[PDB]
């Protein structure tokens, strides 16, 4: 059984630029290989077979090389349309085996969050349970340490969260962390904070609120 | 102009059955050869098995085996991929794919021979909890002075608890779309499903211009549109 891993798992980089993504077999697959391209709401796509063979209808930006246990994929002139992630395969014996994919996003400037915090609906509030949602707003790179306090004491396992895909203008992401307790526990203490730590943040933005105020 | 057209989604509970279709058309072989690949959230990408109907020759992956048969309708050019044993992390989307060889596949792909799968179908969602269908409670996230930023409020919608994906959201039905953000739906430990809808419009219109979400749950089987109004907060 063969498994495939390539390097690196996600790369952010620019139009016009050089990328390079590699792949590494467990055995020998001689030229066995194939590359595939897929964005979101659509299946993959075939770019290459036997290592190095383009398919018609594939760009001449796209290159492979590599055979036995190294091979590579190579955007020249980067693109537009090429963000996506990129899968190999080997076909060499069975099963086939897929890399766990390199996905390729854009790359713009450092830029800080713009924080949020949403205080609990009147309606929810009937039904005994109690959310507040934290909005972290257009920044970039994507990584950000979202943290709930009540009051000033950290919560944990209580806070769902999710982000953005990568913003089709200006490239940036989004976030929208979610406390969730019940109107019982709310209802218990008065100042609901969030917490937002960021690479192009001086010092850790906080937004409050006390209950019953809002 | 060969093509691959897959079955609708499917929602299934544990430990039952799906059986998804894919109609080919126009190979320019009988012995052509299908594949099954499915995205997985998380493993990456995985085949599954393979079958060329004209023999009726299978090869299934190990970590399948037990659950996976693959049939096919010779007359109708349409092969079946059934998964059986379902548990929750078969949650996933699943493509066929055309197998391209110069030679007619019999057991093992003949390396010198192949293409690879350069022919794939939509996709097929198919959703595995034991959660029930459920329209979501549409709750306002109002705008106030802690949703602002130097000109700029924040105001949403809270979609929550609904089952199975996906439900829809516009803003003042369509009209307002310019700085929209809608995150990916987020699956609770409740097995319900919970998304939040956010905008961003200047301050000084909240008291001029009326804002609303406009949620659709196409499922089951709620259209709801919600007024966002503005709230009173702590000046400090």
């Amino acid at each position: 059984d063969i498994q495939m891993t390539q390097s690196p798992s996600t790369l952010s980089a620019s139009v016009g630029d050089r990328v390079t993504i590699t792949c590494r077999a467990s055995q020998t697959i001689s030229s066995w290989l194939a590359w595939y391209q897929q964005k979101s709401g659509t299946a993959p796509k075939l770019l290459i077979y036997k290592a190095s063979s383009i398919v018609s209808g594939v760009p001449s930006r796209f290159s492979g090389s590599g055979s036995g246990t190294e091979f590579t994929l190579t955007i020249t002139s980067l693109q537009p349309d090429d963000f996506a992630t990129y899968y190999c395969q080997q076909y060499n014996s069975s099963p086939e085996t897929f890399g766990q994919g390199t996905k390729v996003e854009i790359k713009r400037t450092v830029a800080a969050p713009s924080v949020f915090i949403f205080p609990p609906s009147d309606e929810q509030l009937k039904s005994g349970t109690a959310s507040v949602v934290c909005l972290l707003n257009n920044f970039y790179p994507r990584e950000a340490k979202v943290q709930w306090k009540v009051d000033n004491a950290l919560q944990s396992g209580n806070s769902q969260e999710s982000v953005t895909e990568q913003d089709s203008k200006d490239s940036t992401y989004s976030l929208s962390s979610t406390l969730t307790l019940s109107k019982a526990d709310y209802e218990k203490h008065k100042l609901y904070a969030c917490e937002v730590t960021h690479q192009g943040l001086s010092s850790p933005v906080t937004k409050s609120f006390n209950r019953g105020e809002c | 102009q060969v093509q691959l057209v897959q079955s609708g989604a499917e929602v299934k509970k544990p430990g039952s059955s799906v059986k998804v279709s894919c109609e080919a058309s126009g190979v320019t072989s009988s012995s052509y050869t299908i594949s099954w690949v499915r995205l997985a959230p998380g493993q990456g990408l995985e085949w599954m098995g393979r079958i060329t109907p004209i023999f009726d020759i299978t090869n299934y992956a190990q970590k399948f085996q037990g659950r996976v048969t693959l049939t096919a309708d010779k007359s109708t050019g349409t092969t079946y991929m059934e998964l059986s044993s379902l548990r929750s992390d078969d949650t996933a989307v699943y493509y066929c794919a055309r197998d391209k060889s110069d030679v007619v596949v019999v057991t093992s792909i003949r390396p010198a021979y192949y293409y690879g799968m350069d022919v794939w179908g939509q996709g097929t969602t198919v959703t595995v909890s034991s959660a029930s269908t459920k329209g979501p409670s549409v709750f306002p996230l109002a705008p106030s002075s802690k949703s602002t930023s130097g000109g700029t409020a924040a105001l949403g919608c809270l979609v929550k608890d609904y089952f199975p994906e996906p439900v829809t959201v516009s803003w003042n039905s369509g009209a307002l779309t310019s700085g929209v953000h809608t995150f990916p739906a987020v699956l609770q430990s409740s097995g319900l499903y919970s998304l939040s809808s956010v905008v961003t419009v200047p301050s000084s219109s909240l008291g001029t211009q009326t804002y609303i979400c406009n949620v659709n749950h196409k499922p089951s089987n709620t259209k709801v549109d919600k007024k966002v109004e503005p709230k009173s907060c702590d000046k400090t």
